C-alpha cells in the first residue's frame, strides 16, 4: 500500500502551518490587544 | 447523474445559516464592536476631563 | 419444507423476550404511582385515570409484540 | 505586510520537531517491501 | 499626579487629525479582494457561500477529468 | 503525479491569506469578519487557563492552538461533496496522534526523568495496591495513542459514509414512480436533518481535541 | 513662582487637538507604533515569557468567548 | 423428519426471558410500597388497594411469561 | 434451496426483541409524571399534553422495531 | 436420538438464564427495606412482614422458571 | 448464491438489538422534563426545546441502525 | 455420540452464566446498607442481620442452577 | 466464495448493536443538565461546556462499533 | 477426528460474561460507601471492617466465572 | 480449508458489543460532573482534573474491544 | 483439523463481551466521588485513596479480558 505518501508532507505541513501561527499570524492581534491597552491607560 | 442529490442537501443547510443564522452572528457582533468603539471614546473623554484640572 | 417448520418455532419463542417491556412498562407506571400518593394522599383522582393510560400505553407495545408467533404459524 | 517576532520555538519544541523524525523512520522499516502483498 | 498628565501629551497630539487618506485609491489587485464584500455595510452570508460555489466545481471536474 | 494531496495546500491557504481579509489594513476596531478571529482566539486562551495555570504556561500555546485550527478546517471537506476526504485519511490523523503521545514523554525527559515513574497514584499507596495497577493505569499511556486520533478520524468520515449510503436509497426511491412520493417527505430534509449534526460535530470535534491535548500535558509538564 | 506660566498653552493646544482633531476609531494601530515604540517593547517581553494573558483587559472589555 | 420438529423442545428454554426480570418488574412496586408507607405510615391501608391489586394489572403481561413455552411443549 | 424461505422466521422473530425499547421506555415518561405532580399538582394542565409528545415520539420507536417484521409480509 | 432426543440439552442452558431478574427481586426489596426502616425505624417489625413476602412473590418467577430446566431431566 | 441473498437476509434481525437505546434514550431525557418543569414553571420554555437538541442526537444512533439494515435489506 | 457431549461442554458455558442476578444484587444490597449505615449508626445491629438476610436469600439464584452444572463432569 | 462472504453480512448486522449505549450514553448527558438548570437557572452559560465536551467522547466511543463494521461490510 | 475439542473453545468465552455482575458489583460496594462517607466522614472508622465483609462475598461470584471457564485448563 | 477464515471475523464482528462499558462508562461520569458543579459553583477547577484521570481509565479501558478486533481482522 | 482455531476464534472474540460491566464499573465508582466531593470540597485529601481502591481489589480480576482470550492461542 501507500501509507508513506501523504504523510511526507502530512505532519510536514504541520511544523510550518505552526511557525506562520507562532511567529506571523498569532501574535499580530496581541499588539491588536495591547494597543487597546495603551488607549485604555492612555 | 445517479448521485444528483448530493450537492442539494444543502439547499437549506446554506438556507438555515441564511435565514434562521444570518442575524444570530451578524446582529450579536455589532454590538460587540460598537462597545469598544465608544468605550475608548468615553475614557478618551476622561482624558478631556483629566486635562482641565492642570 | 423441511427446516422452515423449525424456524416458525424456534423465532416465535425469541418473540416473547420482547415481552419484556410490556411487564417492566407496567411495573414503574404503579411504582411511580404509590410514592406519589405517599406526600400527597388527598390529590389521588387526577393520575389514576392517566394511569391507566399509562399502562395502556406500555401494553400496546406488548400486545404489539408477543402476537407475531401466532401470525402465520397455520 | 506582517511583523516577525523572536518567539520561542526549538528550545520548547524540541520533543515535537525530534518526534517528528521518530515515526518517519519508523516507515523506512514498514514501507520498504512489507508493502506488496 | 503629574507624570500620568504628561505621559498623554505627546501621543494626544502627535497623530494624525482628521483621520484623512482613506487607502481605497490602492488598487492593484491587492486590495480588491476586501472592497466588494468587506465593506462595512452588508454583512450578509456571502464570502462563505462563494467559497462552497468554487470547490464543489473543483470537487465535480476532477472525476469529470478522471472518469466521467 | 501525487493525486491525494490536491487540498492541502488550500488549507493553509485559508490562513496565510486570513489576514487578507479579517485584519482590516490594521483597523484597532477588528469588523465582523476579524471579531471571530479574535472570539476564537480567547476561546483557547480561556481552557489552556483553567487547567495549567502555572507560570511555565503559554510557552506551548501556540502548539494546542494550531492543533484547533487545523482540524476546526477538516470540516471543509466534510461539507464539499464531490471529494475524498482528508479527515477520513486517518492514517496521518493516528500517526500525528503519535508524536503528541510521545512527544510529551520525551519532554518528561529531559524535564523530570527518574521522576517520571510518578504515574502509579497521585494520591498515598500502601504495598498490594501499586504494583498491579500500575499497568491498569499504563494501560491509559501505551494506549492513551490511539484512543485520541481515531476519535476524530470515526466520527468525520461518517459525514461522507452515513450519508453517501442514503443516496442509495433516496435516488432508488424516486426512480419507481412519479406517485410514489407518499409517506409524507421522507427523501428529503429528515435527511438534512442528519446531515448539519455531524456537521456541527465537525465543530465540537475540534473543541474536544483542543481539551484532549491541554489534559495530556498538565501532569507530564507540572509535577 | 512663575515656573509652570510658560505652560499656558501645551495643554491647551492639546484642547483644541481634541474638539475637532479626534479620529480614534478610524484609525490604525501601526501609526501608533511610529508614535509609541514602548507598545512593542513590552509585546517583546511578553512573547518570550509567554505572557499572551494581557492583565488589564478584563475589568474594561469581555471575554468575547462562548463561556 | 427428525432434525427439523426436534427444535420446538429447544426455542422453548429461550422463552424463560420473557419478562422474568422480576426484580427490573414485580419487585420494584415492592419497594415503592414501602418507600411511601415509611413516609407515611398511616396510609398503608390505601396503598394495597392499588400495589398489590396493581400487581396483577402488572402481571396480566406476566400471564403469558411461558405461556407460549408449555404450549408448544406438550 | 428452502433456506432463503426459511430465515423469513428466524429473521423476524429475533427483530422484535427491541420492541422492549419502547416498553419499558414509555412508561418512564409516565414514571416521571406521577412523582412529578406528587410535589407540585397544580401545574398539570400544560405539561402532561407535552408529556404525551413523549409519549408518541417514543412510540414511534414501538413501531420502528416491528416495522421489518412486516416487511416479512413483502 | 444423537440428532434429535440429544438436542435438548442446549435448550437447558438458555432456560437457566431466566434468573438474572431473579437476583435482582430478592435484592431490592431488601434494598427498599434498609432504606425504608431509615428514616422511620418504628415502622420495622410490620414492614418486614409485608416485605418478606416480597421476596417469596419476586422469587416466584425465579422458581417457575427453571421447572423447564428439570422437565427435560426428571 | 442464495446463502448470501439468506444472508443479507438473517442480518436484519440481529441489527435491530441497538434500537432500544433509543427507544429508551429519548424517554429518559424526557424523563428530567416534566420533573424539571415541576421545580419552576418560569422555565417552561428554557428547558423545552434545547432538551429537544439534546433528544435529537439519540435519535440519530437509533437512525444508525436502520440503515445498516436497511442497506442489509437492499442489495 | 460425543456430539452431545460436545453439546454438555458449551452446555456448560451458558450453565452458570447466570450470576449476573447474584453478581449486583449481592452488591446493592450492601449499596443500601452502606447508606443506609451512613446516615445513622443505631441500626447497626438491627438490619446488619436483616442484610445478612439479604446476603443468603440474594444467592437463591446463585447456586441454584450449579447443583448440575458442576455435577456434569462425573455424571 | 459466498461461503466465506456469508459471515461478513451476519457480523456488520451484530456487530452495530453495541452503539444501543451510544443514545443512553448521549441522553444522561441532558438528562443531568436540566437538573442542573432548574436547580440553578444562572449557571447554563458555564455548564454547557462540560455536557457539550461530554457526549462528545461518550457517542463518538459508541460510534467505534460502525467503524468496525464498515470493515466488515466494505 | 476432527471433534477433540470442538465446542470447547467457544464456551469458555460466553460463560465468562459473569464478570459484568463481578464488574459493578464490585462497584457500588465503593460507590455507595463514597457519597456516604461524603455524608458524614466519621463514620469511615466503623465501614473499614464493612468494606471487607461487603466486597469479599461480592466477588465470591468472582471465583465462580472463571472456575467454570477453566473447563479447559485442568 | 477457507471456510474458517469466516469464523475469524464473526469471532471479531462481535467483539464491538464491548464497548457500552465506554458507552455508559463516560456518561454517568460526565453526568456526575454536570450536576455536581450546578450544587455548588466555585469547585469547577478542582474535579474536572478528577473528571479526566475517571475519564481516560475508562473509555479507554472500554477501548481494547478494538484490540481484539484488529489483530482478529489482521 | 482446520475447524480448530475455528472454535477459538469465536470464542475468544466472545470473551470481550465479558468487560462490560469492567467498563462501566469504573463509571460509578468516579461518579459518586465527584458527586461526592461536590458538597464536602475537604474530603478529597481523604476519600480520593479510597476511590482508587476500588481498582486494585477489584480490576485485578475484572479486566481479565485478554487474560482469558488469547492465553490457549500459544
Amino acid at each position: 500500500f501507500y501509507f508513506m505518501n501523504q504523510l511526507t508532507y502530512g505532519f510536514l505541513l504541520m511544523i510550518t502551518l505552526l511557525i506562520l501561527f507562532s511567529q506571523f499570524f498569532l501574535p499580530m492581534i496581541l499588539r491588536l490587544y495591547v494597543s487597546r491597552l495603551f488607549i485604555s491607560k492612555l | 447523474n445517479d448521485e444528483s442529490i448530493l450537492l442539494l442537501t444543502f439547499l437549506g443547510f446554506t438556507g438555515l445559516v441564511a435565514k434562521y443564522l444570518a442575524p444570530a452572528y451578524k446582529d450579536f457582533a455589532d454590538a460587540r464592536m460598537k462597545k469598544v468603539s465608544d468605550v475608548l471614546n468615553a475614557s478618551r473623554n476622561k482624558h478631556v476631563e483629566a486635562v482641565k484640572d492642570r | 419444507m423441511q427446516l422452515v417448520l423449525a424456524a416458525k418455532y424456534i423465532g416465535a419463542g425469541i418473540s416473547t423476550i420482547g415481552l419484556l417491556g410490556a411487564g417492566i412498562g407496567i411495573a414503574i407506571v404503579f411504582a411511580a404511582l404509590i410514592n406519589g400518593v405517599s406526600r400527597n394522599p388527598s390529590i389521588k383522582d387526577t393520575v389514576f385515570p392517566m394511569a391507566i393510560l399509562g399502562f395502556a400505553l406500555s401494553e400496546a407495545t406488548g400486545l404489539f409484540c408477543l402476537m407475531v408467533s401466532f401470525l402465520l404459524l397455520f | 505586510m506582517l511583523k516577525r517576532f523572536p518567539t520561542p520555538i526549538l528550545k520548547v519544541y524540541w520533543p515535537f520537531f525530534v518526534a517528528g523524525a521518530a515515526v518517519y523512520y519508523g516507515m523506512s522499516k514498514a514501507a520498504d517491501l512489507s508493502s506488496n502483498t | 499626579p503629574n507624570a500620568k498628565r504628561i505621559a498623554n501629551v505627546v501621543h494626544f497630539y502627535k497623530s494624525l487629525p482628521q483621520g484623512p487618506a482613506p487607502a481605497i485609491k490602492a488598487n492593484t489587485r491587492l486590495a480588491r479582494y476586501k472592497a466588494k464584500y468587506f465593506d462595512g455595510d452588508n454583512a450578509s452570508g456571502k464570502p462563505l457561500w462563494h467559497f462552497a460555489l468554487g470547490i464543489i466545481a473543483f470537487g465535480y471536474s476532477m472525476e469529470y477529468y478522471f472518469h466521467l | 503525479l501525487t493525486t491525494f494531496s490536491l487540498y492541502t495546500i488550500i488549507v493553509l491557504l485559508v490562513i496565510t491569506s486570513l489576514y487578507t481579509l479579517t485584519n482590516n489594513n490594521n483597523k484597532i476596531i477588528g469588523s465582523r469578519w476579524l471579531i471571530s478571529q479574535e472570539a476564537i482566539y480567547d476561546t483557547i486562551m480561556n481552557m489552556t487557563k483553567g487547567q495549567i495555570g502555572g507560570k511555565n504556561w503559554g510557552l506551548y500555546f501556540p502548539m494546542i492552538f494550531t492543533l484547533f485550527m487545523f482540524i476546526f478546517i477538516a470540516n471543509l471537506i466534510s461539507m464539499i461533496p464531490y471529494s475524498f476526504a482528508l479527515s477520513a485519511h486517518l492514517v496521518f490523523i493516528i500517526s500525528l496522534s503519535i508524536v503528541i503521545w510521545l512527544g510529551n514523554t520525551i519532554l518528561g525527559l529531559y524535564k523530570h526523568g527518574w521522576v517520571f515513574f510518578s504515574l502509579f497514584v497521585p494520591a498515598g499507596t500502601p504495598l498490594p495496591l501499586v504494583p498491579l495497577l500500575v499497568i491498569i493505569e499504563t494501560l491509559s499511556y501505551f494506549a492513551r495513542a490511539i484512543s485520541l486520533g481515531l476519535r476524530l478520524g470515526s466520527n468525520i468520515l461518517a459525514g461522507h459514509l452515513l450519508m453517501v449510503i442514503l443516496a442509495g436509497l433516496t435516488f432508488n426511491f424516486m426512480l419507481i414512480n412519479l406517485f410514489t412520493l407518499v409517506f409524507g417527505f421522507v427523501p428529503l430534509a429528515m435527511i438534512l436533518a442528519i446531515m448539519m449534526l455531524e456537521f456541527a460535530i465537525g465543530i465540537i470535534q475540534g473543541y474536544v481535541w483542543a481539551i484532549l491535548t491541554a489534559s495530556y500535558l498538565k501532569d507530564a509538564v507540572y509535577l | 513662582e512663575s515656573l509652570v506660566s510658560k505652560e499656558l498653552k501645551d495643554l491647551q493646544s492639546t484642547l483644541d487637538n481634541i474638539q475637532s482633531a479626534r479620529p480614534f476609531d478610524e484609525l490604525t494601530v501601526d501609526d501608533l507604533t511610529k508614535i509609541k515604540p514602548e507598545i512593542d517593547a513590552k509585546v517583546e517581553e511578553m512573547v518570550k515569557k509567554g505572557k499572551w494573558d494581557v492583565p488589564g483587559y478584563k475589568d474594561r472589555f469581555g471575554n468575547l468567548n462562548v463561556m
